[PDB]
């Protein structure tokens, strides 16, 4: 995000200020009080102009706040480890033969 | 292990054969199995040579037939893992480009710390040059030696683990010096040339530019540059 | 339906934890996540996890901008241009590839079976032997 | 292989050095010769129950062999862990002392009552399946291991007990070949 | 819409195909030289 | 001595025997000799099976030397040109000896 | 035959598909497939264009 910071204010023309926030969070909205916490309230309540970050674009974020053309697109993958060596079995000799 | 267990897997089986063989005397005798005949049966048997005798029993089968299947299970598998390390010897390929180079990752490659080796990898823009740029500026430790004296007792030290890119002069005399144990692979990766330097408007400026054409054309060079990197 | 009804539960707490229940399976466990932290760790060491299958949704990174911004809008052309001009794909390759961290001799265990074979076959020689010879001595 | 007094007397020599070879490669943890945590990686001389260290900060402590670990084992099939149990329990080298033991009985009950040819016979097969038992206790043990090393000098003791214990158990079949020979002499005439 | 490792069967189910097709061609000679001397026994006694 | 050659050769295709030794000396003999049968006929298969599956090809010239060495393999240059005065003016051994 | 047979492992991404040459590839006479090849400056993708 540093690097397409980098090219977004070249393109445009203008400097800015990196920061990181201070909450940690993406961005959600409290179920009691209705109020916004993360990079969202940062810039719903005008503690910031823009965020470069993996923030995903959903329903509840494009109500609040504009989000431009997706620069990454992904989805839900499956994580597995490596398939690794397996031991042989004690009746491997048959294997260059099926049963 | 596994020819131990050999040796003493045919021990037992002989031991067996013989034991089943002649234990009985109600069939004494009736059979040429002593322990003497009996080894040489699982010696031939293992071989998979011809018997002068084989068992007629019911059990003398069973250990006969048991004792085949373990043999023969045992002779494909030697020679199944002999042809396999044969093949796979045979499709080893040295690394003889720098293209090769590139390919792998098992061999380790840097450059100077700082020189102009080092700074031609930087500014490339061939397909080898930056994959091979963006290996070694990302790798721990750093493959960057600040010395090349340093750097190819690296390449000794590293017993083939360390790859050294220098020039290609200095190369060929490193591969001729004792011990002799480094050696170089594959072709130049740019062009450069050594020059006889004067200073501006000098008067031995044109002549030193003739002369060393004429050396060059004459042979002179290329015989200078063999005697003190090959004849010495 | 699977993982709501299993024990023990199948949730992790944090995405971290979940790698390393992975690691710590031997291939016993599979997470899900989005495809872009699974190749992520994918290119680190010691590079012992590997992304299979393809996505199960599309989802999408964007840049944020307030409502009734003038940032908004040039934003959003700066995207388009970069993603036609090939500049986002290099920056995803620089950071998750480029920067990524990423015969022998047979042994007994491979033919302990026909031992073991071989062995029982001798004991059952023995003991067929042995009938015999009981069953003819009675 | 040749008369009588000599035959029974190496028979019983064979027998006890067989049994004594197979107690002290069970009762001696030496075994294998290997890098492993002795309590940092450090040489070790393994058994079948306790590794135990060797050239280390604290050479001499001697730590039970872990067959079954802890801690996300991960699992296999049931065949593993029968693997892990036999080579845990060590029930084959045991039962092959158990034989030997029981060989050393016979060959000894042989001397009372000695018109009872059938105990030379029950010698040579406690004999020959102490030779059996101690053949799988040596695959197996070398299985569970294969999942640098040497092995000590107990291993090679129990090799060589199955050596004596097979060569015993020749001798000890062909004691009962001539005694039922001296039955045939002796009956025709 | 509209739409291993191990050696198998198929591989060598020739030859198995071969080794039935010769227990047969056996059998059948067998039978034929059974048929053949039983003929000439008859007729001779 | 003819059946002991016979015996041999025999042994070594693998192909059985007619007799097989009974002494103790005999037996040794063959056994020695069926080991090291063994040994080189599944030494030829594999290296044959390990020939027919790698399939590499070299050039008989290798260096500049190696060209000068043979004879086998004829070479030459161009009429008159840069090349073949080259060869012609050469003071080194190899290059001479090509010339 | 059965070594070469499993050795034999068939095309899976476009960085096999470049370095293979046995198997022709070509994408359409004009549309966004053509630039795409020609402003890509990866070198997988370069060597394909």
């Amino acid at each position: 995000c540093v690097d397409l910071a980098a090219e977004i204010a070249k393109h445009c023309g203008f400097k800015y200020k990196l920061t990181i926030v201070g909450d940690g969070k993406y961005g959600a909205r409290d179920a009691d009080t209705k109020i916004w916490n993360g990079m969202v309230g940062e810039l719903v309540y005008g503690k910031a102009d823009i965020a470069i970050a993996p923030l995903t674009i959903t329903l509840v974020r494009e109500e609040v706040i504009d989000f431009s053309k997706p620069f990454m697109s992904l989805g839900i993958s499956i994580m597995i480890k490596k398939p690794q060596k397996s031991k042989p079995g004690v009746f491997s000799f048959l294997d260059p033969l099926a049963y | 292990e596994i020819w131990m267990c050999i040796v003493f897997a045919y021990i037992g089986v002989s031991v067996v054969l013989f034991l089943v063989s002649r234990f009985s005397p109600y069939e004494w005798s009736t059979n040429e199995f002593g322990i003497f005949n009996s080894l040489w049966f699982s010696l031939g048997a293992f071989m998979q040579q011809g018997c002068d005798i084989s068992p007629r029993s019911l059990s003398g089968r069973i250990v006969g037939g048991v004792w085949w299947f373990f043999t023969l299970i045992i002779i494909s598998s030697y020679t199944a893992n002999l042809a396999a390390f044969l093949t796979v010897e045979r499709m080893v390929s040295p690394i003889e480009s720098a293209e090769d180079l590139s390919k792998q990752t098992e061999i380790a490659y840097g450059t100077l710390d700082s020189g102009s080796t080092k700074e031609f990898f930087r500014r490339s823009k061939i397909a080898v040059f930056d994959k091979m740029w963006t290996y070694m500026r990302s790798a721990e430790p750093s493959v960057f030696v600040r010395t090349t004296a340093e750097g190819v007792a690296r390449v000794r030290k590293s017993k083939g683990k360390y790859a050294y890119l220098l020039e290609s002069t200095m190369n060929e005399y490193i591969e001729q010096r004792k011990p002799c144990d480094t050696m170089k692979v594959g072709g130049n990766l740019d062009s450069k040339g050594y020059d006889i330097a004067t200073p501006k408007g000098s008067s031995l400026g044109t002549p030193v530019n003739l002369a060393v054409l004429k050396l060059s054309e004459q042979g002179v060079l290329d015989k200078l540059k063999n005697k003190w990197w090959y004849d010495k | 339906t699977y993982m709501r009804s299993a024990e023990p539960s199948v949730f992790v707490r944090t995405t971290a934890e979940g790698v390393a229940r992975v690691r710590k399976s031997k291939g016993k466990y599979a997470y899900l996540l989005e495809s872009t932290m699974n190749e992520y760790i994918e290119q680190r060491k010691p590079c012992d996890t590997m992304k299979v299958g393809g996505n199960l949704d599309s989802k999408g990174y964007d840049i944020a901008t307030p409502k009734g911004s003038s940032l908004g809008t040039p934003v959003n052309l700066a995207v388009l241009k970069l993603s036609e001009q090939g500049v986002l794909d290099k920056l995803k390759n620089k950071w998750w590839y480029d920067k990524g961290e990423c015969t022998s001799a047979l042994s007994l265990s491979n033919v302990a079976g026909v031992f073991y074979i071989l062995v029982g076959g001798l004991g059952l020689a023995m003991l067929v032997a042995l009938i015999e010879f009981c069953y003819k001595s009675r | 292989l040749f008369d009588r007094g000599v035959q029974m007397l190496l028979t019983t020599v064979g027998a006890f050095a067989a049994f004594s070879l197979m107690t002290i490669a069970v009762g001696t943890d030496y075994w294998l010769y290997s890098r492993g945590v002795c309590k940092e990686e450090v040489m070790t001389h393994s058994g079948l129950w306790r590794t135990c260290c060797l050239e280390g900060n604290f050479k001499g402590l001697c730590k039970q062999i872990d067959h079954f670990p802890e801690d996300a084992d991960y699992e296999a099939d049931t065949a593993e862990y029968f693997l892990r149990a036999v080579r845990a329990s060590s029930i084959f080298p045991i039962l092959s002392v158990i034989l030997l033991f029981m060989g050393g009985l016979c060959i000894a009950a042989s001397e009372f009552y000695k018109t009872r040819h059938n105990i030379i016979l029950s010698a040579g097969i406690f004999f020959v399946s102490a030779g059996l038992s101690n053949i799988i206790g040596i695959i197996v043990y070398i299985s569970a291991n294969a999942g640098s090393y040497s092995y000590g000098w107990s291993f090679y003791f129990g090799a060589l007990s199955f050596i004596i214990a097979e060569m015993v158990g020749v001798l000890a079949v062909h004691m009962f070949i001539d005694r039922h020979k001296q039955l045939r002499a002796t009956a025709r005439a | 819409g509209e739409c291993t490792s191990a050696l198998s069967l198929s591989n060598v189910a020739g030859v198995f195909y071969i080794l039935v097709g010769g227990l047969g061609l056996a059998m059948l000679v067998a039978l034929i030289e059974f048929c053949y001397k039983s003929r000439a026994e008859a007729k001779r006694m």
